[PDB]
């Protein structure tokens, strides 16, 4: 196994300030697919540990 | 920080608990884990289910 990890993708990238969040949905639905890709990685995980 | 009071603060940062959501589709039921918070804490710092 790794250890396993999430992001809160909006809280890293704008630290919570409003002004950030707004200019961050200029870039695709990243931050979605980053939780995406995490979530399959981390089910991924554990079906091998099962 | 050392204070005009004479005593010295850690001064950590701040705005943001853990929080993930089990979901089962079937019968369209849900919860709210707050990962590595004692239940304390939780009770404390909202307004009567904020």
């Amino acid at each position: 196994t790794i250890q396993k990890v999430t992001v809160d993708c909006k809280q890293y990238v704008c630290n919570g300030f409003q002004k950030c969040e707004q200019l961050l949905r200029e870039y695709g639905q990243f931050c979605a697919k980053i939780n995406q890709a995490l979530h399959g990685a981390n089910l991924m995980q554990d079906e091998s540990v099962a | 920080y050392y204070s005009d009071d004479g005593n010295y603060y850690c001064v950590r940062p701040c705005v943001s608990v853990p929080l993930s959501v089990v979901y089962d589709k079937t019968t369209n039921s849900h919860a709210t884990i707050f990962g590595s918070v004692a239940c304390e804490h939780i009770t404390t710092m909202l307004h009567q289910f904020s």
